[PDB]
């Protein structure tokens, strides 16, 4: 079995891009954060604790456009009980066609690795956007790096990457740009 | 949260 079903007809032509959540699109914390964007109750061993989520600047512009250009898949090493609520509040346009959590990662030498080869998509039409180079150790030529984000609101990295994804969404083989 | 290691 593959992690993903066959892409729907309106997606199958598009490149797949797997998008990381934490420190890529948002940063969360159990330490209280004033003026948080979202707060999400998460049960850990029976006790509910509040998780304070901040949105990386320009994430809404980023997700709305990316959902047009690609078959976008959320792929995080975190747990669904936290990620699904976060994704529900972020994805206001239905950009994520699927969501993949910790149990879909491969544990490789102390790191959770996103094994793109188990997606079920031609790797020449797959990209990964992740703040941890360790997450894409098996497919480094499929990767678009982004710096980890925590709380810098001057950050514009998602905004600055859009013209580059515009190019990538139109090639036939992403390796022609990322070098085979 | 998405941990580097468990
Ligand atoms: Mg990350």
């Amino acid at each position: 079995q593959y992690l993903l079903p066959e892409a729907k007809a309106q997606d199958s032509d598009k490149i797949c891009v797997v998008i990381n959540l934490d420190e890529t699109l948002v940063h969360s914390s159990f330490k209280p954060v004033n003026n948080a964007d979202f707060i999400i109750p998460v049960e850990i061993d029976g006790v509910v604790h509040q998780v304070y989520v901040l949105k990386r600047p320009h994430v809404d512009e980023f997700l709305q456009r990316m959902g047009e250009l690609f078959e976008c898949v959320l792929f995080t090493a975190s747990l669904a009980k936290y990620a699904d609520p976060v994704a529900d509040l972020l994805d206001k346009w239905g950009a994520f066609r699927a969501r993949l959590f910790r149990e879909s990662c491969v544990f490789h030498r102390g790191n959770y690795v996103k094994d793109l080869s188990r997606l079920g998509r031609d790797l020449r039409r797959v990209l990964i956007l992740d703040n941890s180079p360790a997450s894409y150790v098996f497919h480094p030529d499929n990767a678009v790096p982004v710096a980890s984000w925590f709380d810098n609101m001057s950050d514009t990295e998602l905004h600055d990457l859009l013209p580059f994804f515009e190019q990538l969404s139109r090639v036939d083989d992403v390796y022609s740009v990322l070098r085979q | 949260l998405s941990p580097p290691s468990p």
